[PDB]
């Protein structure tokens, strides 16, 4: 089980490449109004339209 | 305009409160912008010139 | 969440057009102490504006009807304007500014046609102050004919305010108007039965000047010997700005010179500088706005 | 005033076109005036303009 | 302005001549350094003392 | 000896007077 | 002005005349009406004994507790209470911000006169919450400082100082910093850090206006002596002795004028003589100076170190003459200092040479590491066992 952790970390790192694709282009730039909570927040994109959107892996 | 940029520390210390905006008034051609232009040229930096018709977009 | 518009989570914050307005206009910082030398004025203003919004109960009990309208009048540079706004900071009223022009007000896009609708909304965020402002250098093209654009707004507001709902013997929404004449007023404002008292501020005095100046002079170092009186006497003023400028200017002279303290000699040079700037405006026939 | 940062420094040639909310305490400290210069103050401005130009002096 | 400015420079002038000589030398006599500065051996002894502090 | 300062007030005075008369 | 209370207070505390000083000392609290706190205050003040109150006798006969102290206290309190009631009640009917504020500033000023430390914090906070001029706000804190210093407990002042620090920044008034600077110095002389006390005292002398000070003349005499403690000779020579500032400050120093001279001349003999005298005339007088030991050690190190640092040799006879101290005595004092080794010198009594190693190398910087290192060594381990259980 101490070894299983080390393998799970290996699987993890390969699994991380999956979040990395969304993190790269195409991306739109917004501006952070404020954080209402961890999992979702209130943001205002650079279109003059505001959206209530999710935070990827609970960014601090 | 010029001195708090250089030494904020002296400008706060003296008894004048931390930098706040300046309003320049007068009748046309008096060089309200001229003194602002002059100082910005010497500095080469710590100046952002924005046009007030750049705020606006088509869309 | 889009293309269905089904709700996700409630954002706990409340938003109305009125809350943004209050923030943008910006309540002043200046305390009644700072302004002082107008000590005689802070008592007079206090009674008509502040007392009925704070406790409308006391007055409902006596059996009166609380003044709809309050006119402050006098110079716009004896610091009358500064103090008028200081009553709004001190109360924690929402600062609704109406000029009879669309300054930035959003609602339908004007709040100068908005008499009835404004009172309501202001009620929700009670107490509130509808503010009306004249300085006669902004809106100098709306001073003729009807004799002030701001005057139309006042006339209408007080009249509806006189009787709606059960709100004649209750008061929590005030209108402060500042005016620079006794001519800007309309006949309805003059006759009592809705406007209790009209307040007047003197033009800047030497005596009052000493105290406003003393408080600003505290912000920097002083040295042995009092020459606060000497510097007060010399300026003829023209504004609260002018008073405030004597101090700021003494710092600019000290900085050039590279002092680590502020000296008594600096104030002497500053007043004299400031004085000269006043004289240039005096020659041109100008206030503090060009 | 997150930091030190001096705010907008603006010039205005219109007195009727201007917001008085912008003049509130804690936005503006010092308001600068630009007058039209008197005979003495005028001469300095003239002297400098001439100095930019190169010529043989036939102006006083 | 001339009288005062020169005075402060005068005492200083002595230090500047000594620092220069001393820098790429170790266990050098006061007598040798004193020759370059063109100041007395004894006067230099006093100056070094201050400089060491 | 808890603090040297009480003793030292006498020491400096005494020590100078004797030392001076003799050598210095 | 309230600062006068302190000046007087050091005299019955120290031995230099006990009894006579007590009456005068007692009078300034007598008017203020200090009674509730007064009995508790005497105990704390002691660090060279002798109580400023009648609640104990130490070295001589104490002055009695006047009736006036009790009578003024009751009268002043009754008045303050009547005044405040109309205002608090009026405050509700009218503008909340203005009326309460004016009432609270006065109420606080009387509480501070009793010396109630707790009554001073409560009174202060309400005024701050409400609208109040930045100069006027900052002034208020000065009273709370004066009581902590009055009490002259190190703990109590540290609590005040934390509050004072947060507050000064908000208001931004420099005139007010000067009064604050003095209080800060007064606490500094009181502990083991004169080094800090010197800076505060010097800056303030050049530009001051006579508010919150016990007497300018005494204050200037004192300021110069403290600068010496902090500042070794290459700094001391320029700043105090030859500087422009000392004339502007004005002269009342002479015992101290001679003192600075002795280090500059390189003739130490007169320095030591003056050191002994300075402890008797300045330090005792003043309330502030405990852990006198620090003052003595540093001053003596300063003299020894400056001669030794400059010179890797002197002959014994010359060294003995210059120092002006007896041979056994020069050796014994040094012996403590050499151990630390910021000096780090040997003395021969067979070769008649006094040698200075003068490390400015790895030795110097490493020795400090060791001393700090010991303190860190105990703490870490202590923390580990407490948590485990």
């Amino acid at each position: 089980i101490k070894d299983e952790q080390k393998n799970l970390k290996k699987e993890f790192l390969h699994a991380q490449e999956e979040v990395k694709r969304i993190q790269s282009i195409p991306l739109v730039i917004g501006q952070f109004l404020e954080a209402v909570d961890q999992n979702t927040a209130i943001v205002g994109s650079t279109t003059g339209s505001n959206y209530y959107v999710r935070i990827l892996s609970t960014i601090d | 305009v010029e001195l708090p940029l250089t030494h904020f520390e002296l400008y706060k210390q003296i008894g004048i409160d931390p930098p706040r905006g300046v309003l320049m008034y007068g009748p046309p051609g008096c060089g309200k912008t001229m003194l602002a232009k002059a100082v910005a040229h010497h500095t080469t930096a710590a100046f952002i010139r924005v046009v007030g018709s750049e705020f606006v977009q088509k869309y | 969440r889009n293309d269905s518009y089904t709700l996700h989570k409630i954002l706990p914050n409340k938003v109305d057009p009125l809350v943004s307005l209050m923030m943008v206009e910006k309540v002043p910082d200046s305390t009644y102490e700072m302004i002082g030398g107008l000590d005689k004025q802070i008592k007079e203003i206090k009674e008509v504006i502040e007392l009925p919004v704070k406790h409308p109960e006391l007055f409902e009990a006596l059996g009166i009807a609380q003044p709809k309208g309050v006119l402050l009048y006098g110079p716009p540079g004896t610091g009358k304007t500064l103090l008028a706004r200081a009553v709004a900071h001190h109360t924690d009223c929402t600062f609704i500014r109406v000029s009879g022009s669309e300054l930035v007000q959003k609602f339908i896009g004007e709040g100068a046609r908005m008499v009835r609708e404004l009172f309501v909304m202001a009620r929700e965020h009670a107490p509130s102050i509808i503010f009306m402002d004249e300085i006669d250098s902004i809106g100098s093209s709306r001073l003729e004919g009807g004799s002030g654009g701001d005057s139309e707004v006042q006339r209408t507001m007080l009249e509806l305010l006189n009787q709606l709902d059960g709100f004649e013997a209750t008061k929590n929404i005030k209108v402060i108007m500042a005016t620079n004449r006794i001519d800007i007023l309309d006949s309805a404002l003059l006759r009592p039965g809705r406007i209790d008292r009209k307040i007047e501020f003197p033009p800047p005095n030497e005596e009052a000047r000493l105290d406003i100046l003393k408080i600003h002079s505290r912000k920097m170092n002083l040295t042995r010997g009092i020459n606060l009186r000497k510097i007060a006497e010399l300026m003829p003023g023209a504004s609260g700005a002018e008073v405030k400028g004597v101090c700021t200017e003494a710092g600019m002279y000290a900085l050039r010179e590279r002092r680590v303290h502020v000296t008594q000699e600096d104030f002497e040079m500053a007043v004299a500088k400031v004085m000269q700037k006043d004289s240039e405006k005096n020659m041109s026939i100008k206030k503090l706005w060009k | 005033d997150q930091n030190v940062n001096v705010k907008v420094i603006m010039a205005t040639n219109r007195a009727d076109t201007l917001d008085p909310a912008l003049l509130r305490p804690g936005r503006l400290d010092r308001k600068i005036e630009f007058p039209l210069p008197d005979r003495r103050q005028k001469r300095l401005i003239f002297s400098t303009i001439t100095s930019k130009m190169n010529l043989s002096e036939e102006v006083d | 302005i001339i009288s005062t400015h020169l005075a402060k420079l005068y005492d200083n002038l002595l230090e500047q001549n000594l620092i220069r000589v001393i820098e790429p030398f170790s266990r050098v006599q006061i007598e040798h350094i004193s020759s370059l500065i063109k100041l007395s051996k004894a006067d230099v002894e006093r100056k070094l003392s201050q400089m060491i502090l | 000896n808890v603090e040297d300062d009480f003793s030292n007030q006498l020491r400096a005075e005494l020590e100078k007077h004797g030392y001076k008369m003799e050598t210095s | 002005m309230p600062l006068e209370n302190l000046e007087e207070e050091g005299l019955p505390k120290n031995p230099d005349l006990r009894i006579a000083q007590l009456r005068f000392l007692l009078s300034l609290p007598e008017h203020r009406g200090d009674t509730a706190v007064r009995e508790e205050l005497m105990a704390a003040v002691r660090e060279n004994n002798m109580a400023p109150y009648y609640e104990a006798l130490c070295k001589s006969l104490d002055w009695q507790m006047d009736m006036d102290l009790l009578s003024k206290m009751k009268k002043a309190n009754e008045e303050e209470l009547k005044r405040l009631d109309e205002e608090l009640e009026d405050a509700e009917k009218n503008l909340g911000e203005s009326e309460i504020r004016d009432a609270m500033m006065a109420k606080a000023e009387y509480l501070c006169q009793i010396g109630d430390k707790e009554g001073a914090l409560t009174a202060f906070r309400k005024t701050y919450d409400k609208t109040v001029a930045l100069g006027h706000r900052l002034d208020i804190v000065f009273y709370l400082l004066r009581i902590g210093l009055f009490y002259m407990d190190n703990d109590l002042i540290t609590r005040n100082t934390e509050k004072a620090k947060s507050l000064i920044e908000e208001g931004g008034d420099w005139d007010r910093r000067n009064r604050l600077k003095v209080y800060q110095g007064l606490y500094c002389v009181a502990i083991r850090d004169f080094k800090q006390a010197a800076e505060l005292f010097l800056d303030t002398v050049s530009t001051f206006t006579s508010y919150e000070l016990m007497d300018y003349k005494t204050f200037v005499t004192y300021t110069v002596y403290v600068s010496m403690i902090a500042l070794e000779r290459p700094d001391l020579r320029e700043k105090v002795i030859k500087g422009a500032e000392i004339l502007e400050v004005l002269h009342s120093l002479p015992a101290v004028r001679q003192y600075l001279f002795s280090l500059y001349e390189c003739r130490y003999s007169v320095f030591f003589q003056s050191l002994a005298v300075v402890e008797q005339e300045m330090k005792k007088d003043w309330l502030f100076a405990p852990h006198y030991r620090y003052y003595v050690r540093e001053m003596r190190i300063h003299a020894y170190s400056q001669l030794l640092e400059s010179y890797r040799s002197l002959t014994l006879g010359y060294m003995a003459e210059a120092f002006g101290v007896g041979v056994e005595f020069i050796d014994q004092e040094l012996s403590r200092f050499i151990a630390a080794g910021r000096l780090h010198c040997k003395i021969d009594k067979v070769n008649e040479i006094v040698e200075t190693n003068r490390p400015d190398s790895k030795n110097w910087q490493y020795q400090e590491t060791i001393k700090k290192g010991d303190l860190l060594l105990n703490r870490v381990q202590k923390l580990s066992r407490v948590i485990n259980m």
